[PDB]
């Protein structure tokens, strides 16, 4: 089956660094758009930042210019580098893959997130 | 007078039957062929997650461009129905060979104690070509299976069509092959998915992915078998168009003279630009209004739910354009249909670029629309993208192939193969190196939209002008092959 699990996320302080990275494995990760989405508690889901499979990144404007998405064929993984990070930047981020083919029964596969926490201390 | 069943003569009848289940056939096991080839490279046992965009880059168009100059020889050396069986019967017999003896000996026959031992001895920076060495079969899997998307859908069938096919017919029955070629996609991705679920559902202790793939190999060599069933039953019993007696020509043999007189031949030429450009156009607009499209939806929900609605709308408009393009071939001819694709397109992406680039301007023009100009952009770029794909089968790929019936048999049949086999993957190469440049000189897609909205308009008016070129071009071959073969039979 398509299995995607995600790691990197965690607690950084207000204007910090934090690189996720989506391990894919089950599918050809390279022949498809892979997306980057995040969830706060008691917000819907959001796109954050996708990569095509021509590695074209595009991003979300609430985090172009700060975020960065970076497929690495060589690990097979996708990576989510998150520069000058800010408060509102907490949620649980998924990575996710859509539209496999016809070898696969849900269009729709994701991670079980990882938590990234953006603290305001002084 | 011969009977007429369903308006149409038992003759024409009996050699449109054959040809709409080869291509049936043909494009059943292209479709499981495409699945099954990425399905597979990637779940092999030893297989870096770069064999994919190695073979995508550069493995396809050195092959393709291979083929070619083999196909052209093998033409001038061999008969049509010798140089079908020659081009087709190694396909299917490699991947018999493949469901049967090379996958279940896979370990066998993949030299993984080899390809380690010059990864030592080879930087890392050549991870690339040892990991093809690695699982050699499965990527010649891969290589064929696009060929066979290349050569056997495209070269093999359309020119035993365009061989055996008239104008008229080819006008009149054109259109009802994509219709049936859409069929074969449906029948052969519920063939695919079938064998997904029948991996899991038979119990444990059993190699679930070797049944599926020996299974979806005994239906590839059963479709290739009546493949070549159809072909020796219309190359017997159809009695076939011989040809005008101008039939007799030159045997060129030089692939270095024959490739000379393509480049410098005006037909082949403006063929070559239209296949291009629908190439480049549909890539370019499709990433531009695919990323458009996230910017739109941010939440996956709300994406999943417009890509049913895109995918119900591409349906029906799928079906809408085999009807009206049986229509449009019968009334308004060749080039009226060929123009089609092109202006529907440039006026789509005209609008398309003009909502992007221009959003603050258009933004009242779109409120009357109840929509937001990025919406209006994600709805035009979906009709384009949609127009683009459902006229392929439809509206296209009919034209293109009836542009080579009236040709000679030896610029018909090699102008096929040096299209269809090298100019395709070009103008999807071409399309990949476009939007790179503009990266490069822009450091992003999104910096480069009126450049690459600018390309587009070059790239489509070419289009434009090379349809009305090789219409102009199609119709003088047709009259006068018409009134040559009506002078001589005087």
């Amino acid at each position: 089956e398509v299995q995607l699990v995600e790691s990197g996320g965690g607690l950084v302080q207000a204007g910090g660094s934090l690189r996720l990275s989506c391990a894919a494995s089950g599918f050809p990760v390279t022949e498809h758009e892979m997306y980057w989405y995040r969830q706060a508690p008691g917000k819907e889901r959001e796109w954050v930042a996708a990569i095509d499979s021509y590695g074209y990144t595009e991003y979300a404007d609430s985090v172009k210019g700060r975020f960065t998405i970076s497929r690495d064929n060589s690990k097979n993984t996708v990576y989510l580098q998150m520069n000058s990070l800010k408060p509102e930047d907490t949620a649980v981020y998924y990575c996710n893959v859509k539209d496999l083919g016809a070898w696969y029964n849900d269009y729709d596969y994701w991670g079980q997130g990882t938590q990234v926490t953006v603290s305001s201390l002084e | 007078a011969s009977p007429k069943i369903f308006g149409v003569e038992v003759a024409t009848l009996k050699k449109i039957i054959p040809l709409g289940l080869m291509f049936f056939c043909i494009l059943f096991n292209y479709t499981i062929l495409r699945d099954t080839k990425d399905v597979l490279v990637v779940t092999a046992k030893g297989s870096s997650a770069e064999i994919i965009p190695f073979l995508k880059t550069w493995v396809n168009l050195p092959m393709a461009i291979g083929f070619m100059l083999l196909y052209t020889k093998l033409s001038n050396v061999l008969s049509k129905k010798a140089l079908f069986y020659t081009v087709i019967v190694p396909f299917i017999i490699y991947f018999g060979a493949f469901g049967f003896v090379m996958y279940p000996l896979s370990n066998y026959i993949h030299p993984e104690a080899l390809a380690d031992k010059l990864l030592t001895t080879l930087g890392p920076r050549f991870m690339g070509p040892i990991a093809i060495l690695r699982i050699w079969s499965f990527c010649l899997f891969y290589v064929m299976a696009e060929l066979w998307g290349s050569v056997v859908v495209s070269v093999l069938f359309w020119g035993f069509a365009n061989q055996i096919t008239t104008v008229d017919e080819a006008k009149k029955f054109y259109p009802l092959f994509g219709l049936g070629a859409n069929v074969a996609l449906i029948f052969s991705g519920r063939t695919v998915k079938y064998f997904s679920n029948l991996r899991k559902n038979l119990g444990p202790g059993v190699d679930g992915w070797a049944v599926s793939l020996k299974a979806m190999m005994s239906i590839v060599v059963g479709m290739g078998l009546a493949i070549c069933l159809l072909y020796w039953w219309v190359n017997r019993y159809v009695p076939l168009p011989t040809r005008s007696k101008n039939k007799k020509e030159k045997p060129k043999m030089g692939t270095m003279e024959s490739l000379k007189f393509l480049v410098s031949s005006p037909y082949i030429r403006d063929l070559a630009t239209l296949v291009v450009a629908y190439g480049i156009s549909i890539n370019l607009v499709e990433v531009t209004w695919k990323s458009k499209l996230k910017a739109q939806f941010p939440s996956p929900n709300e994406y999943s739910a417009f890509m049913g609605d895109f995918s119900t709308c591409t349906g029906v408009a799928t079906f809408t354009m085999m009807l009206l393009s049986q229509y449009v071939f019968n009334k308004y001819g060749w080039g009226v249909a060929a123009k089609i694709t092109p202006t529907v397109l440039l006026l789509t992406g005209v609008a398309f670029f003009s909502l992007i680039l221009f959003g603050g301007p258009f933004a009242p023009l779109v409120a009357k629309l109840g929509m937001t100009p990025l919406l209006a952009a994600v709805y035009v770029g979906a009709l384009q993208n949609i127009f683009s794909k459902s006229a392929k089968y439809s509206l296209f790929d009919p034209c293109k192939e009836m542009a080579y019936i009236p040709l000679d048999e030896d610029t018909k049949v090699k102008g096929k193969a040096a299209i269809d086999v090298v100019c395709n993957p070009l103008g999807k190469s071409g399309g990949a190196l476009i939007q790179q440049f503009m990266i490069l000189s822009f450091g992003s897609l999104a910096n480069s939209t009126p450049y690459l909205g600018m390309i587009l308009l070059v790239i489509v008016t070419a289009w434009l002008a090379a349809a009305k070129s090789l219409e102009g071009q199609f119709n003088s071959l047709r009259s006068e092959e018409e009134l040559e073969k009506e002078m001589e039979r005087a």
